[PDB]
RNA sequence: UAAGAGGAGGUAUAGGGAGCGACGCUUGCCCGGUGCCGGAAGGUCAAGGGGAGGGGUGCAAGCCCCGAACCGAAGCCCCGGU
RNA sequence: CCGGGUGGGGGGGAGGCGCCGGUGAAAUACCACCCUGGCGCGGCUGGGGGCCUAACCCUCGGAUGGGGGGACAGCGCUUGGC
């Protein structure tokens, strides 16, 4: 409630995700298209972003890095091998 | 005498009192203590030759009495 | 005294200060008027502490 | 095993334990470097500075009286009048700005650069991106820019060499042949000594004349010490 | 191991909250500290000043020795070399300035900061968006090139293989301690349990 | 007051300190605090060893004062016992 | 990081590559002050561990004889904590 009033150029400069991300649990959608959530989140941000992603009600992907959301979340895990290879898939 | 020395004679004798060190930052420093006190030289014990005596002080060993050994 | 605070007003030229009040909460932005110093011209001092 | 060279005989002559002299070193350096033709001395000092704080980088050069030979290739940048002077004073490659053109093109062929103050903001403009700190660049008080490059090409003939300190303070300066005489080129290390100890600047800590050493550029040599 | 910067009474009041608290800095070579925790401390603001985006106004700062610089919100102008130099087998190599996007020019952001007796690294991020090859292609060379630095992050995994002591500040705290394990030394709450012996 | 003396010309079935007081039947439960003992390895902290950098005058070489990167015990904190 | 370089001993009985040729952003040898480099040489260590004995400690029916202890301890100025 102190700081309400600022600009977008000087701003927490990686807390953007986080405004972002809060701007897209608003609105009426069905199909998320999410690059890197928990891009400059640390790890008590990224443990309130990991929370919610196994309890939606439609269906959303994220296109990021491995191993802490990879095997938590994750349900299929596509993956292009070669070139133009994309039918290889991983986790049933 | 019996702190005398042989070629000298020292037994003296102080006071002490402690405080602060924080001086030239701050107040000043506390004086709180007031106690006389006493300051010793050392007793040595010697034996050269014949076998005779001695007593004396730490520093005039190699300085003092090896000049009375070389007679 | 808070949040209010003593802050002190220096020049755009030189020396020592001027002595006044602020809030630092419903202003931020490093307030700035005019006066006159004693070297005569009636000039705009800045927050300087 | 012991590979055996033809510099077995000449370093049974320089044994490297003693430090030798100008003169001591300089007459067996005459009868040293006496196989096939002439020897091109360039002596070398290698200064104790930290060349990447442009306070300490120095180079420079003074005037040197005497008969010389084939060395640095010197690009003098001038017009008309002074053009004439260097032709007549005997320059390797005289030009101007069409010659600053055609460095920018393709050809290079010098190691040195005079130019002469009338096109010096073209010389400083043009010629950072191809001179660079390679050891060519215009510098204003190194014997670099000045109205005085009819003299020195006329000197070259006989004395002007001009310092570069590279990498690590590496700098040269053409001091003699297969046996020049003694004096003369004496006299032009020596006076490499007066300039090189007049632009030393305020950053000695130590030995600042650190290490001193007559390499040439690719062949045969051995080193030289300057103090005598 | 000889100084580089004496830092003093450093104070920052953006957002009407202290970003940095009162201090005496002090950085020397063969160190390796590294940085940590919170959310608005401003800790890539304070790796600004050291750098000389800003003034300060009030502080009488030295510095002697010439330092690099890893920004966190941007890009990068051409630097192309002709018969190209390390970047053959070192991250890109030339590309066009038109796809440059994501995990393919943090490598080049880094690719500029490898350079000319850098005395020093004032890092922010180095791992942004790129995988497991480009962070064996980091850490098996930002190891190599000796000196001091500063590097900054969020997860311990190459801030374990480098970092020997970390840093961290809570409006201004330059509590110092040995790396590795500081998520296993903060159980001085647990020296609170006064409070309950106590009352 | 340093020498010296009682312990004792005795040597752990002997000698100091604390508590309940012949004899018969028995002396239960708690280690959170306090005291005592055993601590591997680590966290703070004194003089002392060091010299990075900066300050005063002097024609200069030099002579004077702060200083701190690292190394330096007992006691405390932490871990078990009675 | 395939090739190979770096260093020694060979089997002995005019010899190889270096010149030239070649190739391309450089070209073959090879002496290079002083700097980065990793193994050695005269050694070098705050600290830790062995035994020896011309300081001193304690005891031997005549005691610089003998046998122990051993650079501990005892003692003097001095820092910090109960
Ligand atoms: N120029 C500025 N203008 C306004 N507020 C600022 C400015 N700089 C810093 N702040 C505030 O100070 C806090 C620290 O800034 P910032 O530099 O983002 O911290 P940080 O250490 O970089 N953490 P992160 O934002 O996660 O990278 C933020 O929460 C800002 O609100
Ligand atoms: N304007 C463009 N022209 C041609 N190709 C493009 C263009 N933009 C993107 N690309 C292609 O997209 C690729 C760039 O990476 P991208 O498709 O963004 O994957 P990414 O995983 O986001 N990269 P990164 O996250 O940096 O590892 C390149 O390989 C290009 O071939």
């Amino acid at each position: 409630a102190n700081d309400i009033q600022k600009n977008l150029s000087d701003l927490s400069g990686g807390e953007i995700i986080k405004l972002l991300l809060s701007k897209m649990l608003l609105g009426k959608y069905n199909i998320l298209l999410m690059d890197e959530p928990g891009n400059y989140l640390d790890l008590k941000s990224i443990a309130a972003l990991e929370t919610m992603m196994k309890s939606y009600a439609g269906t959303i992907i994220f296109v990021s890095h491995d191993k802490q959301l990879v095997d938590n979340i994750a349900d299929i895990i596509y993956e292009i091998k070669d070139h133009k290879i994309i039918k290889t898939f991983e986790r049933d | 005498m019996k702190e005398g020395i042989h070629p000298k004679l020292v037994p003296a004798r102080i006071i002490c009192g402690c405080g602060n060190v924080i001086e030239t930052y701050s107040t000043k420093p506390e004086i709180y203590v007031e106690v006389c006190s006493k300051c010793h030289p050392f007793y040595t014990g010697q034996q050269r030759f014949v076998d005779t005596e001695g007593r004396v002080e730490r520093f005039q060993r190699r300085y003092g009495d090896s000049y009375r050994k070389g007679r | 005294v808070r949040l209010k605070l003593l802050l002190e007003c220096t020049e755009c030229k030189r020396r020592n200060y001027a002595t006044e009040k602020n809030k630092r909460n419903t202003p931020n932005k490093l307030e700035l008027r005019k006066y006159c110093p004693w070297c005569r011209k009636h000039t705009v001092h800045r927050e300087v502490k | 095993p012991k590979h055996g060279k033809r510099y077995r005989a000449l370093l049974e002559k320089v044994d490297p334990n003693k430090i030798y002299t100008i003169d001591e070193a300089a007459h067996l350096v005459k009868e040293l470097a006496t196989a096939k033709f002439d020897e091109t001395v360039e002596v070398h000092a290698k200064l104790g500075i930290d060349p990447r704080r442009s306070d300490q980088n120095v180079r420079g050069t003074v005037s040197l009286p005497h008969g010389l030979g084939k060395q640095v290739r010197v690009l003098a940048i001038a017009k008309g009048e002074k053009i004439k002077e260097a032709e007549e004073a005997g320059a390797d490659y005289v030009g101007g700005e069409e010659i600053i053109q055609k460095i920018l093109d393709g050809w290079m062929d010098f190691d040195a650069v005079v130019a002469t103050p009338d096109v010096m903001g073209a010389v400083g403009s043009k010629l950072g991106r191809i001179l660079g700190p390679r050891g060519l660049l215009p510098n204003p008080k190194a014997g670099t820019v000045g109205f005085n490059i009819g003299e020195i090409i006329r000197e070259i003939k006989a004395g002007r060499i001009e310092f570069r300190n590279d990498k690590t303070g590496a700098i040269h300066a053409p001091v003699g042949k297969a046996s020049f005489p003694p004096e003369k080129l004496a006299d032009n290390i020596r006076a490499f000594i007066r300039a090189l100890e007049a632009h030393k600047p305020e950053g000695a800590k130590g030995t600042f004349l650190r290490s001193v050493y007559v390499t040439t550029t690719m062949g045969p040599s051995v080193r030289i010490n300057p103090h005598s | 191991m000889s100084l580089i910067i004496k830092a003093r009474n450093i104070r920052l009041d953006y957002a009407g909250r202290d970003v940095l608290d009162i201090d005496e800095l002090e950085i020397h070579s063969y160190d390796r500290i590294g940085l940590v925790g919170d959310n608005g401390a401003g800790k890539s603001s304070l790796l600004k000043v050291l750098n000389g985006e800003i003034v300060l106004a009030e502080a009488t700062l030295q510095r002697f020795g010439d330092f690099a610089h890893i920004s966190q919100l941007g890009g990068i102008e051409i630097e192309t070399v002709e018969d190209r130099a390390m970047l053959s087998r070192l991250g890109v190599s030339n590309v066009q300035n038109d796809t440059m996007s994501g995990g393919e020019e943090t490598r080049a952001k880094i690719a500029a900061a490898f350079s000319q007796q850098v005395h020093g690294i004032l890092a922010d991020e180095p791992t942004s968006h790129l995988d497991l090859n480009g962070i064996d292609l980091l850490i098996g060379q930002l190891k190599a090139f000796d000196g001091a630095l500063l590097v900054i992050s969020h997860d311990r995994y190459f801030l374990d293989m480098v970092v020997d002591k970390i840093w961290e500040l809570k409006d201004g705290k330059i509590t110092e301690y040995w790396g590795g394990y500081s998520d296993y030394l903060r159980q001085k709450e647990e020296e609170r349990q006064h409070q309950a012996v106590e009352y």
